[PDB]
């Protein structure tokens, strides 16, 4: 229940299908990662409680906590947390996703698919958003996705 | 088929984190199941 970055593991042997988000006690994860699967943390069971297929976003435990925005203006860090490898902070500075309801930043960093669920943190540390749904331009673009608190 | 967790670190930002990537900006559009896709 501990705060902090987590990886999504699956079971032969086991994979690592993403990763997740652990704060105020709510885990965060992208939808594509899970399609809303109990998840087991040691002896305990995570449930799900909110998600939403077009948002790509699952939260388990309770509502949706992460609430920062990118600034449009500053660098951020990916922390990825790639399959067998340790977590690690990858800057940048976000490209932007225009759509018609509004712009999105987007990050063009290309790491593998269990990197999915990844947090993009701002400056003070806060999750401005989850990495892992996107777009190819043939490079692959993230949206900074971030939910509804 | 079980799912299940394992930590993996804190939420922080490194001040020595590598730094790369384009900042691309791309017209797209998103559908109902969440798939972004381009737009022209």
């Amino acid at each position: 229940t501990t705060d902090g970055v987590y990886r999504v593991m699956t079971r032969l042997g086991s994979t690592q299908v993403g990763v997740g988000v652990m704060q105020e006690g709510v885990f965060h994860t992208m939808w594509h990662v899970t399609k809303g699967a109990a998840l087991r943390s040691g002896e305990g069971r995570l449930d799900p409680y909110w998600g939403d297929v077009k948002q790509d976003l699952v939260s388990y435990c309770g509502p949706w906590k992460l609430d920062a925005a990118w600034d449009g203006l500053s660098e951020v860090q990916l922390l990825a947390v790639p399959p067998g490898e340790r977590a690690k902070n990858i800057q940048t500075l976000p490209g932007i996703f225009k759509t018609k309801d509004g712009d999105i930043g987007a990050v063009a960093l290309d790491y593998p698919a269990g990197t999915s669920g990844s947090p993009i943190l701002d400056k003070s540390g806060r999750v401005i958003g989850l990495y892992g749904n996107g777009v190819v331009i043939g490079s692959y673009v993230s949206a900074i996705t971030q939910g509804k608190r | 088929v079980d799912m299940y967790i394992e930590r993996a670190g804190d939420i922080t930002w490194e001040k020595d984190a590598e730094v790369t990537g384009n900042s691309p900006r791309l017209d797209v559009a998103l559908d109902e199941s969440g798939d972004f896709s381009l737009v022209e």
